[PDB]
């Protein structure tokens, strides 16, 4: 196997080499874009020098993911800073999720082989805010329960759980019996608590209510229906709408993720137009949801408080809330002209003859008189302005392709091929569609 | 045994193809015929009485010239008397053994005679028969009673010459109808149904009523007349009238002044283009050389495509002495030959060795040297898919273009073999193009990976699309960035796997900007089509990881779109324009491509593909023909007169009539480029479709000269004043006729003659692109 900088280099001719020689190996599936990689290839090294010049068999190597897809299809690898270690018989490799430099790797590593401990005089600092979530598991006896609690501490390897014996710190963390504190430094700071209901509520009160969209923070989100808010920093009253963001946030809090992200900048206004909101109404709510079908929903009630918001998420869940589409309504004036317009909106209840205009066409432009001739002898025809509306039935590569529209709602596509004249329209018409359709 | 009073008809028909119409017909020859018979070897004797000329269609009545002519006015005087001359016919077991006559006569009058004789001479079965057509696999197909007689006119061995395509069908079901001993009536029904037409011949031979020896029929031929001598059962080619008569002081001067340079858009002066390409096909080879020994040189380039749109044996030897390859005062002449010879649907192999023994002859201009290895890997491409590969000249030209293109001395070779080898479409290439495509050098492998992009996808393989992977994702070395999205479009296009399209979508983002736009707008496009290769799309943006907004949300100007201009469950054309910018908005690829489908077969009609960088060029494709690509600078551009179909099969009726199924299609193209830039696609189809029926006594004809104007001119409206690029892209059609026509005769050497005309005017609109470009585009509206 290539070795540099004391980092072996896997190319599908020595992964299974060294993994089955080097038992302890730290694999990375790594790519030459990634920014990600790119900061993580020197600490990756500096991590493989830290391990080699000590006396440990543990050493550190990178596959390149791109060039090497059969290896991240085969085990699922979906990400390219991904870290993972393989041991013996075929496991699930740890998945690294800590911080990624080289003695952040050397602290991971020994959780990993088969808890942290730390003296007691720490001032009450140390064995609590070690990281941003560190737990601190305390039992009289570090047995019946005490033994379950160490599995599940070593169940999970990305959480720093604590070792205490000492009388003191049960008192000090206010414990009569023994028990299970997930402490932070972001919601609430202290969480005092089958096999699987202390991991739901270690990950359940781990979870941050509102997310500030950043690059960083964008993996974790997909990683685990995010309600966005596109919450300016410099808005008017930007602490209370957040107090607001938050409380419904508390609301829902595994099922629908709360993110709030600033439209000020000028990077996040590509998310702006994503929307399709250029901007409109600063404390709009819009919830997006992206498996397999990015279908952003429309709330009820664009009056939006504090409890609007905050059962905006119920509404949502109810399914009774429907998508957001840029569609303009029925005009105001519609009645006085002769030919009406049936929008998107309107395209089902009241859509009769219906036809797809656009006023991008210059011949459109030239039979706007011939359109204003044929409503004004005949006075339901309707245009629609398929380009700012949308159309959900069929689409139009030539826009001016014309659906016959029916009776009694037995709905049938019928392409008229006339000559765009003052004449053609009215002879189709004369016939009540009966002849020159399709 | 006895004489056979037999009363005969030749029914023809000229068709539009409506279906019932009698719009445009043709003569019908009348006669009595007496038929006596003169080991299974027998002579007979069949005499044409009261032999007249009517027409089928009398609803106009005397309108016609049959009225005032008498039936010796109208065949002449030997030919009336000729056809009522007896003829011989030596048949055994319904086959024909030798056909007698005195044969000092017409060959025209011989053929009616030769078509008559032919219904005695028939069998449930399949051969190669002895017949007027020639020797076709003729399908016996027997009823209880009569005989179905269907001949395949695809395998009719005749030596009339017979050769973005013209569909045609040749439906000969002739039946028998027999009831007890010979023919009481015949239904030979001899449709070529090929804008079509119909053009129909019929026979009916009806047997109303009936009232020398020797051991051996070799000399009873001679003892009834010493003149009945050898002819052959076929018919033979005959010109006795004006025909194509070469006139070059009159014929090539009344279509002199209707093909001038400054009226080539018009469809009129178009309509005189295929008309003198008709008259040079049936031309000896000094008539016409002598056209071009003092013609003027600024309507010489029609003429020039003209006599190259032949295409027979006179002709390319005429154009070719015409020719002088060393003189370099010619260029657009020699270089309007090598385009229309690589526009000639049906190139030849003399051809392709001249063509060869050009390359190995000294041409003074390289451009045109380099433009006939072009043409001569697209006569390669022809020939190989037209089962030829084999060939003494193929082998010699396609080591030229491997050899060379492993073997190179010279930059511009490279490239000369690089255009070449695109044409060439040959399957051996590839090593040799991903070797270039990964050389490291930017047109070169940029030109090699087009190249690769018009290779399909079982000429692409998992090595080949791991070859331009590392191009693409840049494992190795660094790549210009219009080399790894042609690469990126080869890999999603031809069958991508699962991790592909999982690997592209992940690098979205972190590209740079302005190929991120572009990328995402690929598979955007890829989408909303609904290609066969996003369904594996589909499997990867399933997962949360790939359909983020994060990614689908770009700040860029480019764009790729695709649509259908026009659209059927049974054929469709496509087109599409994906442009790609710089980060500071120049454009650097911008392909406007023009895609033609026929069910399941497809051709690419055109490609435009312009390009810049900081050099500017551009790149011109028509119908499946890489032509030299064009730079405007570095450190009337476009203007041909052309054909585009010809489908000139001329027929021999069983009736034996001559038939001259003559569809030709041409266009006058000028694309010039001026820079605010405008890219105008100028398109004339003029379809001069052409059946006439001729005997050289009694004519007919059905000319349907359906021509059509079209206009497809891009904009590209830029505005540049603020820092964002305000780039509107508007492809704007403008208003053009469409024309019919269509010419009925039934002359006997005024007439019946009629035209009908229709025209209308097509309304254009402008090209919406995507929606993206729209919000641009409506500060102009």
């Amino acid at each position: 196997p290539e070795e540099e900088d004391h980092v072996l280099v896997l190319r599908k001719s020595n992964f299974a080499e060294a993994l089955a020689a080097h038992k302890y190996l730290l694999v990375e599936f790594y790519a030459p874009w990634c920014g990600h990689c790119k900061a993580l290839a020197p600490e990756y090294a500096k991590a493989a020098g830290k391990l080699k010049a000590e006396g440990s068999e543990i050493r550190l190597a990178k596959v390149d993911a791109t060039e090497e897809s059969d290896l991240a299809q085969q085990y699922g690898v979906r990400g390219y800073p991904t870290i993972k270690f393989f041991r013996g018989d075929t496991a699930s490799p740890k998945e690294y999720t800590a911080g990624r430099e080289a003695d952040d790797i050397v602290n991971w590593l020994k959780k990993r082989t088969g808890a942290t401990t730390l003296p007691d005089g720490a001032a009450a600092e140390s064995l609590v805010e070690s990281s941003e979530v560190a737990v601190i598991g305390f039992f009289k006896d570090v047995s019946d329960s005490a033994k379950q609690f160490l599995q599940a501490a070593e169940a999970i390897d990305d959480i720093p759980f604590g070792i205490t014996s000492n009388s003191d710190v049960f008192s000090k963390y206010q414990l009569d019996k023994d028990g299970v504190v997930l402490f932070k430094k972001f919601d609430e700071g202290r969480n005092n608590f089958t096999k699987e209901n202390l991991l739901d509520f270690i990950k359940h009160n781990q979870l941050p209510l509102v997310i500030e969209f950043t690059e960083q923070t964008a993996p974790k989100i997909f990683g685990g229906t995010h309600i966005l808010l596109f919450l300016p920093k410099s808005v008017s009253d930007y602490d209370g709408k957040l107090s607001n963001f938050k409380t419904a946030a508390e609301s829902f809090k595994g099922k629908i993720l709360f993110i709030f992200i600033d439209s000020d900048h000028t990077d996040n206004q590509r998310i702006l137009e994503f929307f399709g909101l250029k901007k409109e109404e600063c404390p709009a709510v819009r919830l997006i949801t992206l498996e397999e079908e990015m279908t952003k929903y429309k709330p009820e009630s664009e009056e939006l408080t504090a409890e609007r918001i905050t059962e905006f998420c119920h509404r949502f869940l109810e399914g009774k809330i429907k998508p957001h589409l840029m569609s303009q309504e029925l005009p105001e004036d519609w009645d006085k002209q002769p030919v009406k317009v049936l929008v998107g909106k309107n395209f089902e209840d009241v859509a009769v003859f219906v036809e797809f205009y656009a006023p991008w066409c210059g011949h459109c432009k030239q039979l706007a008189p011939i359109w204003d001739k044929l409503g004004e002898t005949y006075k339901v025809i309707a245009k629609m302005d398929s380009t700012a509306n949308e159309v959900e039935a069929v689409k139009v590569h030539s826009f001016p392709t014309l659906k016959f529209f029916p009776a009694s709602a037995d709905r049938t596509v019928i392409d008229y091929n006339g000559e765009r004249t003052l004449d053609g329209f009215k002879k189709f018409l004369e016939s009540g569609g009966q002849d020159g359709a399709g | 045994d006895r004489l056979y009073k037999l009363t005969y008809s030749t029914e023809v028909l000229l068709d539009r193809g409506k279906g019932k119409l009698q719009d445009s017909v043709g003569y019908r020859i009348s006669s009595n015929v007496d038929v006596a018979l003169l080991d299974d070897d027998q002579l007979i004797q069949i005499t044409m009485k009261d032999v007249n000329v009517e027409n089928v269609n009398q609803q106009r009545g005397e309108k016609s010239i049959f009225k005032g002519k008498s039936p010796s006015k109208i065949m002449g005087k030997e030919n009336l008397e000729a056809l009522q001359r007896p003829t011989l016919l030596h048949l055994i077991h319904g086959k024909v053994k030798e056909f007698y006559s005195y044969q000092n006569e017409a060959v025209a009058i011989e053929n009616i005679k030769r078509g008559l004789a032919s219904l005695f001479q028939t069998q449930s079965g399949t051969t190669n028969e002895v017949d007027i057509s020639g020797n076709c696999k003729v399908t016996y197909q027997a009823h209880q009673d009569k005989v179905i007689k269907i001949k395949a006119l695809d395998s009719c061995k005749i030596a009339r010459s017979g050769f973005l395509g013209v569909s045609s069908k040749a439906t000969s079901v002739t039946t028998y109808k027999i009831e007890d001993s010979f023919v009481i009536a015949v239904l030979a029904e001899e449709t070529h149904n090929f804008i079509k037409g119909k053009i129909v011949s019929k026979q009916k031979l009806e047997l109303k009523t009936t009232e020398m020896s020797g051991k051996q029929a070799a000399a009873i031929i001679k003892a009834v007349d010493s003149k009945y001598t050898a002819i052959p059962i076929v018919g033979q080619v005959f010109q006795s009238h004006c025909k194509g008569c070469p006139s070059l002081s009159e014929l090539w001067r009344s279509t002199r002044k209707y093909l001038q340079p400054d009226n080539l858009s018009k469809a009129e002066a178009v309509r005189n283009f295929l008309a003198f390409i008709q008259h040079l096909r049936t031309a000896k080879k000094e008539e016409i050389l002598q056209i071009l020994k003092m013609e003027n040189k600024e309507v010489l380039p029609q003429l020039v495509d003209a006599v190259t749109s032949a295409q027979t044996s006179d002709s390319l030897e005429a154009i070719l002495d015409f020719l002088d390859f060393k003189s370099d005062s010619s260029i657009i002449l020699q270089e309007r030959f090598l385009y229309a010879c690589g526009f000639a649907s049906h190139p030849n192999e003399e051809l392709l060795r001249a063509l060869i023994s050009k390359f190995k002859g000294s041409i003074g201009s390289s451009d045109i040297r380099e433009t006939v290895m072009i043409i001569t890997g697209t006569l390669v491409r022809k020939l190989c898919q037209n089962e030829g590969c084999k060939l003494k000249a193929v082998v010699e030209a396609k080591k030229l273009i491997l050899g060379g293109l492993e073997k190179a001395e010279k930059k511009e070779d490279t490239r000369m073999y690089l255009l070449a080898l695109k044409n060439a479409l040959l399957p051996e290439g590839i090593p040799s193009l991903l070797k270039y495509a990964e050389a490291g050098e930017g047109p070169i492998s940029h030109l090699a990976t087009t190249a690769l992009q018009r290779y399909d996808l079982p000429f692409i393989t998992d090595e080949v699309k791991k070859t331009l992977n590392r191009i693409y994702h840049q494992n190795r070395k660094v790549h210009e960035k219009t080399v790894r999205t042609a690469a990126a479009a080869i890999i999603l296009n031809n069958n991508p796997s699962y991790m592909d399209v999982k690997n592209i979508l992940l690098s979205i983002g972190e590209l740079p900007q302005e190929m991120n736009k572009y990328m995402l707008a690929i598979v955007q496009d890829i989408l909303r089509f609904e290609m066969p290769a996003s369904k594996i799309v589909r499997r990867v943006l399933k997962e949360m990881v790939a359909h983020n907004y994060d990614r689908f949300s770009r700040s860029g100007s480019s764009s790729a779109y695709t649509g259908y201009i026009e659209r059927s469950p049974r054929s469709a054309s496509t087109y599409s324009l994906d442009i790609l910018y710089s980060g500071s908005g120049i454009l650097r690829r911008s392909n406007l491509n023009i895609f033609q489908y026929i069910g399941k077969a497809g051709l690419h009609g055109s490609q435009v593909v312009i390009e810049a960088q900081g050099y500017a060029g551009m790149s011109a494709i028509l119908f499946d023909v890489q032509l030299r690509p064009v730079t405007f600078f570095n450190g009337s551009v476009v203007k041909g007169l052309i054909l585009l179909i010809d489908h000139s099969q001329e027929l021999q009726l069983q009736s034996g009539l001559k038939a001259n199924i003559e569809v030709q299609g041409g266009l006058a193209i000028d694309i010039s480029g001026a820079m605010k830039t405008r890219v105008k696609n100028r398109v004339t189809v003029v379809i001069t479709t052409d059946i006439t029926v001729d005997s050289s006594f009694v004519k007919a004809g059905l000319e349907t000269s359906t021509e059509t104007e079209a206009g497809l001119e891009f904009i590209s409206t830029v505005q540049f004043s603020q820092y964002p690029f305000l780039v509107c892209m508007q492809m704007d059609k403008d208003e053009a006729p469409f024309r019919q026509f269509e010419k009925k005769y039934e002359r006997l050497s005024r007439g019946y003659v009629s035209q009908k005309r229709k025209e209308s005017v097509l309304a254009g609109c402008e090209f919406p692109l995507h929606q993206e470009n729209s919000e641009m585009c409506k500060v102009v509206f």
